[PDB]
């Protein structure tokens, strides 16, 4: 009943089985490479049925020193992962195998990373706010539960200290869990990552699947489903919410239209895969509230040639409930988080969502900081004392409102002594529409700098 | 007075320039782009 | 199709149907990735003719 | 002697005869489905012989119901329809069937709607100016009695609303014939027009042939033909001058580019067929005027995308009188028509034809256009204020000179109300001579805007405040 | 033990021949068109071993009268051409026959004309300029004696002129041999160059070898290899300077991306054969100088559709020592030789070989044309009269510069009726180095337009009414 390789093509492998014992399609078949330097058991994924008992499928793993004629066996089952509490805190790839432990998890629970969105009537069909604790995000850009965060920044903005925060918030606040999932990650940068979240203290928080750069493009496409299906498990089975990291969700789609390229089929428009679309929306439709849990979910997003309008872009866009920008003028001025508050937006923004008090004041500070944003340059060149006098109201109004956007984060208290604060979200509203109001004006500057509430503010008020 | 308004005019209207230009040349990106993709493909089938 | 079949059972009996598409640029998208797993020879913006 | 269906691939069906019975290129064969919705006659045009005595047919209606192996009949002959004054005043489809009285024109002669052009000894050119009242198309892109005429555009631009223009101001007050194809239009437009000739008094000297958007693509790429050699019958039988209105014959090679694909050719740039050209070729030509028998042929294209470089209408452009290049950028404007003066042209806009004045005066309002679509790129940023007094003059001039080329069209009452205007060549030529004179520089701007002759210039600058 | 032709298709021929007996590749074969009209013997390149005894070949002539199984044979051996100092003075094909005297070089020593480049022990790097007298390129394009020099150009920006223009300067006084590859190009060129050679006496130094635009794609793939042997013979068994002039060197690339398709070789991206950069290699990588035996190459390389990033010469540039790159732009602007002075480079250009003050100057001048070229769209929309004044200064020092480095040369007669010049090195670094100090700022642009040194640049100033 076992099969033979009849063909091998780089990481695509056509296998023979007998007549009667054809595996099913995105099944797992196991191989042996048995060449001493590159010895190996290769994963093998159904991925066609070129008929007369031949299957085509895309090796896990590089395929030099495969012999043709090997034994192939079929495992019954698609690629399965671990699931269950014993994952958080371990570093899996994409078919399962833990990298800081191998072996480990080998006994769990084991879920198919193929599933089924939950069924349309278990949706919930009205939208909910996820409250983070962060004013910045609470007040301009709020996250959707259930929901979609794009997240853009270069280097050195703070994204890393961003997610540490908001594995923070999700396991304290929210008692649940994380799950990170690198797509194309770089072994460095997930070496970094598994390094800093130990000494944060976070890791046993988190559960890190890293599908990296080096393996052919099956695993870095499977990587997402694989830490999809351990937060799934975690959202239906415990009972948790679960917050869910992709990074880079683009690299997801590249490593599709690769294995689309590579199966022989006719690129679509700018050559991406032509099921870009449904691969894209089988994805992201898992990541939803069903059951009163849900599985947020932060996706850094890459954007060809800054084209909007590419394909790519376009198709992630089109699950995206937010979108946070950090910007390295942001940090460069201190404020933490970095998050622009003018590129930055949110879709529930919208006073029939989040109550009409909430999107006022929203609105009353993004109108503030544009205007300073414009007298920016005015400021820069021809001198602040060129402005007029309600200029010098608006821009000293700004630069607090600004300022109180800064917060004291959870995961900065390993830099700085000081610990974090958690700013409900009525709180938020009213301190930033006093703050629009100018009854704050008066105050020191630096008294806005890294706080939570009112009460954080008037306490450093009186320090000062 | 109106040197100031006419040359913020005019920067106005060269970001609106740059902006559909910029949207003008990423859409003729993607069309190369798959018109290359179209004549490789099309090679490739009539030698398969 | 499915959508103004329903529609149409109504609309030849007599009455009155309003059928919404949303959207069409997925549906297009959707028989551009059928006519391309098809081999179908491309056009503008990979599109079939 | 009756052939099997062997293989169904969307309207294309390959068919096996009996050796020595393989029906000709082009012979309309008939096949039966019976499924209870879809039961119907499948009319078949050979359009390959595949070899092993295997023909490749183009099905004239949908095959949905069609099953393998059902049998397969020649008729011996190509697909015909019925000619005769009797089409006159009657709907048909491309198969010569009467929609509007089913079984009508059974026993007219019937023509095959395959056939050559006319001989090369045959062809004289026409030079004879087709005055509509149309400023712009008057000035810069006379018409050509027994011409060919095309108006191109991009979609919503005005290609069916100056189809109808012309059919108001030429058609109704026409001694001769009209036909009229609609090709891969919309079906409710079919049935307006039907109704609107039918109040105009017009249908019952139209004959119309109808293969609109729902429709496999060999009806739609075959409804041409069907007008056309209704149209044919009449210039070489009856000796009639013939009007022939087609829209929209992109829609031809659109469904050409279909069948193409279905029948395994190799594509052509941008997908569409290898013969895009001969198909054309062959279909336009036959669309002309012999020595001494007169069709004057208006053609509709659309541009895909608005992309006037795609290969359709690029290659539609080599088979034209007079083009009119109607442009988004001008409809953007509440131009109409949205005529693109620079881009449009016309063979018989020279002085040996419309005289030294009307070539004079068009060549002036050319320039003066193409004067402004240069400024273009400084006027974007810095406006009208940087230009030298000359390039202003010519920037107020152009701009009132291209709100003058707009006019109230007789079709466009059914949108604003207000009724349409003609305005003799005579009068065109003189307004737009004084507008280039610069006589007209003080009115204002919108006084230009929709309007008929200089007597609705002086009317419409009095109500603005302007004396004239 | 012949084979026999199986499959005919444009200029690629299937043979077949019998077991044990299939030719080696890239040998060559024989084969009778027997047809009066076109009778001839073609010589058939094996490309390919196909399998079952089948082999893939190049026809060197038009296949025009071949019929199928006509028998084939095999020479064992590659193409060959004569070599030694008989083939100076004299016009060669591809296939080495002699066009200008038929017979000759018969019993000459053969090479084959397909040979591994030299060894990387043996290479050397070349680093000693060669003086043109052309002010541009021995400002900013600095010539290497025994390097490889490329001119870049869309079609007709004045690359067959430069390359005229470089053998009345370079090889007119060259002690060694002359070889010049004719590769793809017009044959009123090829009798032109003949003409003007057998006039200047300089043909009894130089071999031609000729493939001209007509023939089919593999004598346009071979002739390059043919004169390249010839080359190699004289560089490393007579052991003396070679010069090695190509025009143009794109066309290999052209007839090998021509029949790649015919040979079952998948695209890669723009249409171009996969194989490209391995080919180009492979011939580039024989014309090269080695340690003591020089050959100084000139290369002309079209650019197609003026697009600097087509594969094509983007990896010929990879293979170039000096490069000229002449702009449609300049040529637009009048500017003889349309060299682009941004975009063009040299190896040699750094202090150490053309030492300080060369190198200063030169890096001033493209640091001025840079900003000039920065400065162009402000220029033309806003005017000159918004710039700074230092900015006004720079535009007028740039203009006066781009328009020195034009210069009336020897070979641009034909076209202006103006006698050449040259301008020693010295002089043209005294010259730019006073442009760019604004010493001549006073003067009119006018006077820097087509001319040689200082002295005709004063003599045209005072004939425009200004003193130097
Ligand atoms: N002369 C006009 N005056 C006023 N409105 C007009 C005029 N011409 C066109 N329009 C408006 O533009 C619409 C589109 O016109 P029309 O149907 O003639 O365009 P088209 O080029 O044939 O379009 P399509 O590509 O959709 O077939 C008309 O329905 C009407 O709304
Ligand atoms: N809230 C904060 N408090 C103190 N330091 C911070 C804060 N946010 C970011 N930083 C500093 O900025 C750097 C950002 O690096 P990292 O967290 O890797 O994000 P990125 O990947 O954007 O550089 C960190 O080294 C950290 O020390
Ligand atoms: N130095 C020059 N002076 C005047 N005209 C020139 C000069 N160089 C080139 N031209 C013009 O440009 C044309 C193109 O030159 P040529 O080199 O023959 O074509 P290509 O650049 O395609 O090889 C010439 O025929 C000539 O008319
Ligand atoms: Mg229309
Ligand atoms: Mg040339």
């Amino acid at each position: 009943t076992a099969g033979r390789v009849v063909r091998i093509t780089g990481p695509v492998v056509d296998v023979e089985f007998p007549r009667g014992s054809v595996p099913e399609l995105f099944n797992a078949l196991h191989a042996e490479i048995t060449f001493g330097a590159l010895a190996k058991t290769l994963t093998l994924e159904v991925a066609q049925h070129l008929g007369d008992s031949l299957v085509r499928c895309i090796s896990m793993q590089p395929t030099d020193g495969l012999v043709r004629g090997v034994e192939v066996t079929d495992t019954g089952a698609s690629i399965s992962v671990p699931v269950g509490d014993g994952v958080k805190g371990h570093v899996f790839n994409a078919l399962g195998d833990c990298l800081d432990d191998p072996g480990y998890g080998k006994d769990f629970e084991h879920w198919s990373i193929h599933r089924k969105p939950p069924a349309f009537s278990d949706l919930e069909p009205r939208t909910e706010m996820l409250e983070t604790g962060l004013k910045v995000v609470d007040l301009l850009t709020p996250y959707v539960r259930g929901g979609k965060i794009a997240l853009f920044g270069g280097a050195g903005v703070g994204k890393t200290v961003l997610i540490q925060e908001m594995i923070n918030r999700i396991a304290r606040n929210f008692g649940g869990t994380s799950v990170f999932a690198g797509v194309g990650e770089r072994t460095r940068e997930g070496n970094d990552l598994w390094v800093e979240l130990a000494d944060a203290n976070v890791l046993k928080d988190t559960a890190l699947v890293f599908g990296q750069m080096d393996e052919p493009p099956g695993t870095r496409m499977r990587v997402a489903l694989s830490a999809l299906t351990m937060a799934e498990f975690f959202r239906d089975e415990q009972g948790q919410d679960v917050l869910l990291f992709i990074d880079n969700i683009f690299r997801f789609t590249q490593a599709g239209s690769e294995v689309s390229t590579l199966l022989g089929r006719m690129p679509s428009a700018v050559g991406y895969q032509p099921t870009l679309a449904d691969e894209m929306g089988e994805l992201q439709e898992r990541i939803t509230s069903t059951r009163g849990r849900s599985i947020t979910s932060m996706q850094a997003v890459y954007v060809p040639a800054d084209d909007y309008t590419d394909p790519a872009p376009a198709t992630t866009f089109a699950h995206l409930d937010a979108t946070t920008e950090l910007s390295r003028a942001v940090f460069s001025k201190g404020i933490f988080p970095a998050v622009d508050p003018l590129a930055s937006s949110s879709t529930i923004l919208d006073p029939a969502i989040v109550g009409d008090e909430h999107y006022r004041v929203a609105q009353e500070v993004i109108r503030i900081l544009q205007r300073y944003k414009d007298l920016q340059d005015i400021i820069a060149i021809l001198g602040i004392d060129e402005l007029s006098e309600e200029d010098k109201q608006l821009v000293n109004r700004a630069r607090r409102i600004e300022r109180f956007l800064s917060q004291n984060m959870m995961a900065a208290e390993q830099f700085t002594g000081q610990p974090g604060s958690t700013v409900p979200l009525k709180e938020t509203i009213e301190a930033f529409d006093k703050l629009t109001k100018g009854e704050f004006d008066h105050l020191p500057e630096q008294a806005f700098f890294l706080i939570g509430g009112l009460d954080d503010l008037a306490k450093k008020a009186e320090s000062l | 007075a109106s040197r100031r308004r006419a040359m913020k005019s005019a920067t106005d209207n060269a970001d609106d320039l740059i902006k559909a230009l910029t949207l003008a040349a990423n859409r003729e990106r993607q069309a190369q782009i798959t018109q290359e993709i179209s004549e490789i493909v099309g090679g490739a089938n009539a030698l398969a | 199709y499915t959508g103004s079949a329903i529609g149409q059972h109504w609309m030849y009996n007599g009455k009155h149907v309003l059928i919404v598409f949303d959207d069409l640029s997925k549906q297009a998208d959707a028989y551009r990735a059928i006519s391309l797993l098809l081999r179908r020879p491309p056009g503008r913006e990979a599109f079939p003719g």
